[PDB]
Formats: C-alpha cells, sequence, structure tokens
DNA sequence: TTGAGAGCGGCCCGGAGCCAGCAGGGAGCTGGGAGC
DNA sequence: GCTCCCAGCTCCCTGCTGGCTCCGAGTGGGTTCCGCCGCTCTCAA
C-alpha cells in the first residue's frame, strides 16, 4: 500500500494547486515521464500543506516538480504516520445575520425581507457612517436630516434615502446583501441587539441544591461541571456519599448571610449579604453602596473577594469627586 | 479519463450511488461514466438533481483502484477511474431504490461521515 | 490549539502547532538557544 | 555578468545590456546642489537606467529607470566637477574642501578601507595547536565572482599523511584521491605533478604514508563516489554521487584558475603547487607566512565594497522581477517591467545599507562601522577621518599579534598616529605618498606574455618544468619560462613607459625560488 | 458600470566540567577432564 | 562420568578522550530605527 507524504504549499491555494497537478499528470500521462504517485489529498480544515499518496519521495518529487508553489515541499517531504491515514480521512463537523466582508464585518444584521431568488436578503443594520464628513467607525443611528446638511451622494424620498453608493436607508439601512456574504446560522443576537432592532454556569465551591427527585431538598458543594448534564459531584450535608446530579436539576441555593456576587446583569460586579431568599428573587445590601438589589439565584454566585470600589473603566472609584459642570 | 476530469470548479455535485464529483455541464452532456445504464442519466434535469447530492466533503483521485486501499475502503475498487467523494450527503427516491433492488443493484449510502 | 482540540483533533497538525508552541514558550525563556533560531520581528531587532 | 532571465507555455528572456547614467535630479525634474540637499536633508542620488532586451518576437525598453545610486562629492559625475574656486564660492561651497564623502539624508558620511586577507595565493602558518603539522590555506575568488570567496585547506597531519579540507565537505579527503577524482589515477603523473624537479628522495620519505595509504583506490568513478560521499548532499548510490563530485571539482575546487574541462588540468597543477608549497613549508627550506604581513594584506577600499553589495541586491531584485513575472505568466498574464522593477527595492536598500553603515541588506550578523560620520572639527580631522584605515580584526580582545605595529608598514602609514582607547592598533591613518592600487584587468598583460615567449602550462613537457621559472598573474599560475632575465628588464621599462605594462601593475621577481608574480589587483 | 485609491484586515578566542564512547580487569557460567 | 578447579567466555565496570556553555574594567554624544502584503469599495473619466 502506498504512504502518504506531507508537502507544504501556499496558504489558501492547496485546492488549486492540486488541480494545476492533476491537469498537468492528465496532459503528461501519455508522454514519456508519467507521474507514479497514486493521488493526492487536499483537507478542507487542514491548510499549509496537502498530502501525496505514493511508494516513494522521488516519486512525490518528481509530481511536485511543476508549479512553483510546491517549492518549500520540494525541498522536503515529510512521512505520514501508518495510524494516522483513518485521522486524515476523517471529516468532522425576520432573523438576524452578520456581514462577512466590507466596512460593516462582523455586525448584526435583521434580515427582514427575504427574496425567493436566493440570491440577497434585506437587511435592516446600523450605519458605521461619518456622513460624509471625516472621509474624503462607531455604530450610530441614521441621521437623514444631517446627511441631508451635508449633502454630497443624498437621495431625499422622506424617511426613505440612498446614499453613498446605493446604500439605502428608511427611518436604519435596508439594503440587500448576499446569502454567501451573511452567516445564517450561530448568531445569536443579545438584549440590546433585540432592543436596537438557555445557558448554565456553574463554579467549583458554589452551593447547589436538589429541589426535585427522590433526592429533594439537598444542598451540596459544586466539585466539577460539564457542558448540559454535569452529572455534578455534591458534598451534601450528612452525606459523604457522592452522588450525581445535573444543572436542569440543581439550583443555586446560598445559605442565609454570605457574601454573594452577581456574575452579570445590571447589578453586575457587586458584593453583598443577603437578606431574604425567596423561590425567585433574592434581596441583598450591597457592600460598598448599602443598596438593595433583587437578583436571581442564577445570576447569583459565591467568591471571597469583595468589591474593589472602581469603575470598569478603571477611572473613577466610587465616593469619588467629579465635574458635571464647570 | 479527460471527459470523467471535471473542467471547472463552478457547479460541483457528486452522485449518489458511485459518488462520482462532476459539473452540470457534463451530467447533461454525458451523464454517469460508473451506472449510466443503471441511472438513465441523460434526457432529464430534474431526475439528474434528485440522483445527485450538492453537498461532499472531501474528494479522492483515484484512479488506479485495482492496488488502492482507500478504493478498498470506500468500495470503490471495481468502478472506473474518476474523482469520486468520501461523504455525500443525500439519498435517492424510494421509486429509484426499489427499481434499482429490482433490477438487482442495492443503493449502498456513500454517506460515509461521522454524524456527531 | 484549544480550538483545534476541541473540533479537529486530526493529532497531526495538534502536534506540529504544539511544537512550535513550546519553540515559543522556549523563546520567552530565552530568545538565544543553541538548538533553534531565535524569533524575529519586522522592527529588524532580536527579541529580548 | 548577470545572466538573462529566462522563463517558459512561452518562453521570453529578458536581458540588461547598456547602462545610462544620469546626473543626480529630483522630481519636475531638476537637478540638486550637494548644499542644498544637505540642508533639505535629502542625498545626492543620481538616476540609472539599463536598456531591456527580451524575445518572447524581440521587443526593446531603453531607458529604463532601476533606482538612485549615491555619488560622493567632487566626482567625475557630480556636479562639482571641474569647477573653479569662483564657481564653487558663487555656488556657495568651499573651493579648499577634498571632498569624496557620501552625503544620506543630509547627514555627512565617510567610508573607512577595510583590510583583508590576499585572495588566490597559497598561506602557510604554525599550527602545532590543532591536530595538523601544517597548513596551506588559498581564498579562491574571481574577479567579479557572483558566488563569495571561498578556501581551500591542505594539511600535514602531526604524528605522517596529507589531508584537504574543502567546502561542502564534511570529511577529510587525501590529496592522491584527489588527483584519482580529478582523473590522474596514475603513480607517476601524480608525482609530475606534486613535484617539479624529479630527484626529491627527501620528498619520496615525506610523501611515501600519503600515497601508500591512498593506492587502494585506483579508478576515478570510485574516488568521484567517495567524494559524494560524506558529503552535504550524498548520493544514495554511485549515481549522482558522481555528479555532486563533478560540481565539486567545477564550482567548489579551485574557480580563480578556471572552471571547465580544459581548467581540469590546470586545478590538477595548481593543487601539485600548493602541497609542494606544503611539503617545503614542512621541511623549512621555505620560510613560512606571517599574518601580520602587510603586503599578504589586501585593502579594500569603497568600490569592491559597493560593488558586492550591489552585485548581492541586484541579485535579490531580479528574484523580485523573476517571481513576478512567473507570477503574471501563472495569471496567464503579460508582465509589465516597468511594475516588475522596484526603485523601492533598490534605492531605499542601497541607502539604509549606506547611512546605518551595517553591511547587510536589511537585517544579515553583519559588519558595522563600515561608514562614519565625518568629525567636521578642524581641516586636520577631517582629513584623518578621511584617510582613515580600518583593520577588522577582533576588538576588545587579548590577541596582541594583528593590533602589533609590523616593520611591513615604511611608507605606508604613520607610525605615531592611533587611538588611544579600546582599540589601539586596529585603526590607522594614511601616510603621504601611500597610494591605493586601484586593479586593472590582467589580459592585456597575458597577451604581452603569449606575443612573447612565455609559454602556457598545458602545452609545456612536464619534466623540462625541472629548469624553468614559474609565472603567476594575480596569484594563479600562467606559465614557465627557461630565463626571466632580460623580460624582467623588459617588463620594467614596459611599466615605465606605460605602453602596454601599466605604472600600477607590479611583478616580483622571486629568484630564490624560480619563480615571478605579476600584480594587477 | 468599471478602475484605481484609501483604509481595514491578515501574516575572537580562553577554560572546564561533562556526557558519551571505548578499553581493560573480573567473577559468574558451563565445558574440560582430573579425580574418585 | 559428575563434581569442581579451571579455561574460555561474557557480561561488567571503572577508567580515558571529544562537543560544549560562559565569561571577558568606568561616562557623554551623535545617528538610525521601529511592516508588508492583501483587498474591497469610492469617486473619477
Amino acid at each position: 500500500d502506498p504512504n502518504l507524504w506531507t508537502v507544504k504549499c501556499k496558504i489558501g491555494e492547496e485546492r488549486a494547486t492540486a488541480i494545476s497537478l492533476m491537469r498537468k499528470f492528465i496532459a503528461y500521462q501519455f508522454t514519456d515521464t508519467p507521474l507514479q504517485i497514486k493521488s493526492v489529498v487536499a483537507p478542507e480544515h487542514v491548510k499549509g500543506y496537502i498530502y501525496v499518496e505514493a511508494y516513494k519521495q522521488t516519486h512525490v518529487k518528481q509530481a511536485i516538480e511543476g508549479v512553483g508553489n510546491l517549492r518549500l515541499g520540494y525541498w522536503n517531504q515529510q512521512m505520514v504516520p501508518i495510524k494516522e491515514m483513518t485521522d486524515v480521512l476523517k471529516v468532522v463537523k425576520k432573523s438576524w445575520v452578520r456581514l462577512k466582508r466590507g466596512i460593516y464585518k462582523d455586525d448584526i444584521a435583521q434580515v427582514d425581507y427575504v427574496e425567493p431568488s436566493q440570491n440577497t436578503i434585506s437587511l435592516k443594520m446600523i450605519p458605521r457612517i461619518d456622513y460624509d464628513r471625516i472621509k474624503a467607525p462607531p455604530q450610530r443611528l441614521f441621521d437623514a436630516e444631517k446627511i441631508r446638511s451635508l449633502g454630497g451622494d443624498v437621495a431625499s424620498d422622506g424617511d426613505f434615502l440612498i446614499f453613498e453608493g446605493n446604500r439605502y436607508s428608511r427611518k436604519f439601512l435596508f439594503k440587500s446583501f448576499a446569502m454567501s456574504a451573511v452567516i445564517t446560522e450561530g448568531v445569536k443576537p443579545t438584549l440590546s441587539e433585540l432592543e436596537k432592532f438557555r445557558e448554565h454556569n456553574f463554579q467549583p465551591g458554589d452551593n447547589v441544591e436538589v429541589c426535585e427527585g427522590e433526592l429533594i431538598n439537598l444542598q451540596g458543594k459544586i466539585l466539577s461541571v460539564d457542558g448540559n448534564k454535569i452529572t455534578i459531584m455534591p458534598k451534601h450535608e450528612d452525606l459523604k456519599d457522592m452522588l450525581e446530579f445535573p444543572a436542569q436539576e440543581l439550583r443555586k441555593y446560598f445559605k442565609m448571610g454570605d457574601h454573594v456576587k452577581v456574575i452579570a446583569g445590571r447589578f453586575e460586579g457587586d458584593t453583598g449579604l443577603i437578606v431574604r431568599v425567596e423561590e425567585n428573587f433574592v434581596i441583598l445590601f450591597s457592600d460598598l453602596t448599602m443598596h438593595e438589589l433583587k437578583v436571581l439565584p442564577r445570576d447569583l454566585q459565591l467568591c471571597s473577594e469583595t468589591a474593589s470600589g472602581v469603575d470598569v473603566g478603571g477611572q473613577h472609584e466610587w465616593g469619588e469627586l467629579v465635574q458635571l459642570d464647570p | 479519463a479527460l471527459e470523467t476530469v471535471p473542467k471547472d470548479l463552478r457547479h460541483l455535485r457528486a452522485c449518489l450511488l458511485c459518488s462520482l464529483v462532476k459539473t452540470i455541464d457534463q451530467f447533461e452532456y454525458d451523464g454517469c461514466d460508473n451506472c449510466d445504464a443503471y441511472l438513465q442519466m441523460k434526457g432529464n434535469r430534474e431526475m439528474v438533481y434528485d440522483c445527485t447530492s450538492s453537498s461532499f466533503d472531501g474528494i479522492i483521485a483515484m484512479m488506479s483502484p485495482e492496488d488502492s486501499w482507500v478504493s478498498k475502503w470506500q468500495r470503490v475498487s471495481n468502478f472506473k477511474p474518476g474523482v469520486y467523494a468520501v461523504s455525500v450527503t443525500g439519498r435517492l427516491p424510494q421509486g429509484i431504490v426499489r427499481e434499482l433492488k429490482s433490477r438487482g443493484v442495492a443503493y449502498k449510502s456513500r454517506d460515509t461521515a461521522i454524524k456527531t | 490549539l484549544r480550538r483545534n482540540e476541541q473540533n479537529g483533533a486530526a493529532a497531526h497538525v495538534i502536534a506540529e502547532d504544539v511544537k512550535l508552541l513550546q519553540f515559543h514558550v522556549a523563546t520567552m525563556v530565552d530568545n538565544e538557544l543553541p538548538g533553534l533560531p531565535r524569533a524575529m520581528q519586522k522592527s529588524g531587532r532580536p527579541l529580548k | 555578468d548577470a545572466p538573462p532571465i529566462d522563463l517558459q507555455p512561452p518562453r521570453y528572456l529578458l536581458k540588461f545590456e547598456q547602462i545610462y547614467l544620469s546626473k543626480p535630479t529630483h522630481w519636475a525634474p531638476s537637478p540638486m546642489m550637494p548644499n542644498e540637499a544637505r540642508l533639505r536633508n535629502l542625498t545626492y542620488s543620481a538616476p540609472l537606467y539599463v536598456d531591456i532586451t527580451k524575445t518572447v518576437l524581440q521587443t526593446q525598453h531603453q531607458k529604463t529607470f532601476i533606482g538612485k545610486i549615491p555619488i560622493m562629492l567632487r566626482s567625475t559625475y557630480c556636479l562639482l566637477n571641474g569647477l573653479t574656486d569662483r564657481d564653487l564660492c558663487e555656488l556657495n561651497e568651499c573651493p579648499l574642501d577634498p571632498g569624496g564623502y557620501f552625503i544620506i539624508n543630509g547627514s555627512e558620511k565617510v567610508l573607512i578601507a577595510q583590510e583583508k586577507m590576499a585572495t588566490n595565493t597559497v598561506y602557510v602558518f604554525a599550527k602545532k595547536d590543532s591536530k595538523y603539522a601544517y597548513t596551506g590555506e588559498c581564498r579562491s575568488c574571481l574577479e567579479n565572482s557572483s558566488r563569495p570567496t571561498s578556501t581551500i585547506w591542505v594539511s600535514m597531519l602531526a604524528r605522517q599523511r596529507i589531508v584537504a579540507t574543502l567546502p561542502y565537505i564534511k570529511q577529510e579527503v587525501p590529496i592522491i584521491i584527489v588527483f584519482r577524482a580529478l582523473g590522474f589515477v596514475s603513480d607517476r603523473d601524480i608525482l609530475e605533478h606534486i613535484i617539479y624537479d624529479f630527484e626529491d628522495p627527501e620528498m619520496m620519505e615525506m610523501v611515501k604514508p600519503s600515497l601508500d595509504e591512498a593506492f587502494v583506490i585506483q579508478e576515478q568513478n570510485v574516488a568521484l563516489n567517495f567524494i559524494g560521499s560524506r558529503g552535504a548532499k550524498p548520493g544514495v548510490t554511485k549515481e549522482k554521487r558522481i555528479k555532486y563530485a563533478k560540481e565539486v571539482l567545477q564550482k567548489e575546487m579551485l574557480p580563480h584558475v578556471g572552471v571547465s574541462d580544459f581548467c581540469e588540468t590546470k586545478k590538477a597543477y595548481f593543487l601539485g603547487y600548493m602541497v609542494h608549497r606544503l611539503l617545503l613549508a614542512a621541511l623549512g627550506r621555505r620560510e613560512l607566512d606571517d599574518r601580520d604581513h602587510y603586503g599578504n594584506k589586501r585593502l579594500d577600499l569603497a568600490g569592491p565594497l559597493l560593488a558586492f553589495l550591489f552585485r548581492g541586491m541586484f541579485k535579490n531584485l531580479l528574484k523580485e522581477v523573476r517571481i513576478y513575472a512567473q507570477k503574471f505568466i501563472d495569471r496567464g498574464k503579460d508582465f509589465n517591467l516597468e511594475l516588475a522593477i522596484k526603485t523601492r527595492i533598490i534605492s531605499d536598500g542601497l541607502k539604509y545599507s549606506l547611512a546605518t553603515g551595517n553591511w547587510g541588506d536589511q537585517k544579515k550578523q553583519a559588519r558595522a562601522g563600515v561608514s562614519q560620520v565625518l568629525n567636521r572639527l578642524t581641516f586636520a580631522s577631517t582629513l584623518s577621518h578621511l584617510r582613515r584605515l580600518n583593520s577588522p580584526i577582533g576588538r576588545d580582545g587579548k590577541l596582541a599579534k594583528p593590533r602589533q605595529l609590523h616593520n611591513t608598514l615604511w611608507g605606508m602609514v604613520c607610525p605615531a598616529e592611533t587611538p588611544e582607547g579600546h582599540a589601539v592598533g586596529l585603526v590607522k591613518n594614511l601616510a603621504l605618498m601611500a597610494y591605493i592600487s586601484v586593479g586593472s584587468q590582467p589580459s592585456p598583460i597575458l597577451e604581452f606574455l603569449e606575443e612573447w615567449s612565455m609559454e602556457n602550462l598545458e602545452e609545456i613537457s612536464p619534466a623540462a618544468i625541472a629548469d624553468a621559472t614559474k609565472i603567476f598573474v594575480n596569484g594563479c599560475w600562467v606559465g614557465i619560462h627557461k630565463d626571466p632575465e632580460q623580460l624582467m628588464n623588459t617588463l620594467r621599462k614596459l611599466r615605465r613607459q606605460m605602453d602596454i605594462i601599466v605604472s600600477e601593475v607590479s611583478m616580483i621577481r622571486d629568484i630564490r625560488e624560480r619563480e615571478i608574480r605579476i600584480y594587477t589587483d
């Protein structure tokens, strides 16, 4: 059986190099110098080098002495282990999208209308434009009056407007974009994007309780965490046996009077002592600001480092002096 | 040969039975190169669309199938040389499967990819 | 490496990129190594 | 000397044949005064053009701009050429300034001369610290050799045989099997090539171990297979190992005496000459050589330096042009010459190298201190910094001898002018009468020899080399003659009258050992 | 509508330990045959 | 004719020669230097 040899090529041109070499084999297979190799392999997830299935490195060299994309592998080729054949051959696997190219790269766009021609779709998008002021960009709301005042390439149709190379806006850009240039899977816009247009997070050292099943109302400490079905190892009170529970069965229950932290939300980054634990609402007085925060047990978290008392930007602390106006 | 060899990268799609990776132009001009008599690929487009899958992962240039362990792995050692697909995502229609079974050619799926 | 071991796991790119990461952390320890060439910057000066 | 670039597919080759140098001119095309250039922090760089001959269908493209090349002041193509004191003071430049320095980015820079070992000359030194008894080294390099200089070592082992150290060779190959790989498998012509006067019994007892070790190989092909073995790129079998051995024998083995099958016998004779020198060194009849001899040291000026640097980066430019044309012919489109040539990659690279003084292209390490800033403090200071000489031997070291003061300095360097700090003696300042040889082609000299009566080494009978005197030109061996008398006098008087022998080219007649060397270098 | 430009996006010797390779004693192993 | 002192063997072990890291006195002052290539859309003709 022929063996596989790694030969290096230009990145992003492996398929074109393979097509060129097999076309050269077609053009020279009936000649006096045929290619004695068996095949070539170009995986879709492997970039930088390709595989040659052949018996000899001399045959590999005689195959790759063609187009100059394979020069650095023409200097030397490497071998593939016999057990790596299978690992080479294996292949592993009113909406919202994100644009690929242009100045609007990686931005949330709302697919409003889908054209049945399967070519372009209409997107409502936030314009990253300077309204023809700097160019002769952060996201901001479209200003039809401002762009009409600045003039230039602009056409006014009330709420609808055309500017800067057939960029269409209404009330918000409403422009057709390519199906291949948009990504329709794996977007998941957040609440801020919803306003403009489940999850499990368990950490070791925290206490979680079981509220259902034959092991009901059982509080135990978190030892491990997994993706969906954790099969946790809880340290239950008066129970040295090491049970198993998923995140759906567990609930982040904390004992009365402990330092609790908010992982995310409006009250994120705060530390405080709880007041009364209801079934969903937990009220706490935060430490730096003795203020009532009503948060969820899922948003709650236990840690030993209290609030630092400084902003997210690292510029102003709590209880600080600033200038509202001069 | 060159008739089996595709001429361009546009509209590449693989067959469902022999996993032959050829373009729409030579499906229209020649059809299949392996089981054309068993499929009657010539003279239509809707049935060719049903009998071909546009989603294929990886291609292999088997041209010496009598001495190729890769050809023995994908069971294409008895087929003609050409461009074949490792994985083909699709299935023939029930009537075509039943008529192939009646003619004596059992349809074996080429979907060798691991689904999760 | 983390993404590749999460999804691909073809193990050849894994081993080769692990060797380059090992060379990178070895460069972090010392830029000058008798066994491997030193790292290079676009400014033309050797790394410290 | 740069070969035309040929590429297939429709073949085409591009060749450069005519230089069109121009007066320095920036853009609106106008010449720059050196004063205003150094005031606006510009450079005194002159445009350069070539003509292009392409054959895809022959096309000619004359006056094609490569880049801008720096010019030092008061040169033959400078604006300050032939202008008198009145014209120069009207042009607000000093008439008494010597000139001859580069101005880059407004900064005033002067090259310092580098001292180098002599080229294409056998040299014998004491090597008792190593395992060898003696070593004879030869730096082989052609005039305008695209490859850099190579070094051939021959070594007498201390114990009693002779081996060799060769480029791209990881072993110490015997001289006899080298001769057999060259083709001289006969002991008789091996002896007649290693000696000139046949009656040498002392040579018998000091050569017998080498041949008495190496006689067992008697085949040229077997010897070439041995050369290919233990090499940088050894063949799997004798096939292509013979090719590796042949390309080593051609390209690497003595290129200064020529690279051809006709030059192969000259290579063999000259290898016999170095081993003869090694034998006389071992006997001690001929005195050994000193590395501190400034006769055996050469002094590079800016000319060879700039020529070498431009050669290397012009090779890089040709690499860029050929990969650009290869990209377009892969794309199936005709290559564009003006977009193929890069004024940036020529002019900016030259400017960076000259301004920095590091002797590389962008990164290279590289030798620094090649060019410094002129000390505009005193006229005497300027003259000293202009006539300054640099020995690149290792500073901050305890090696006393190369920075010691040598006897060979009467009238070449003033004795009592040294730097005082960490480097005392490695930096010299040029004396008054001392002048550097500009160098000349030795082809009219060889034509003088051959119109005269000094026969080449290939036509002369071997045994009747015992009586005659050897004749070398620029180190490499040319021929022999029976009586050097009256032809030494003819060469002297022709040098005096500058009819065909120039005053600059020198000749030395060793009468103690029967030879004469001509130096055009 | 197409072509190039602006800007975003990605790619010269010193010592001295020091291991490794090799070379000579050395007792165990089992034959050799002396002894019973 | 089988132990056992002995001979040859056979591993056994301490005892000699090579590639190799690491060092190489004190301040001022001036000069040079820190991407390149790729790539897609904007305005101009």
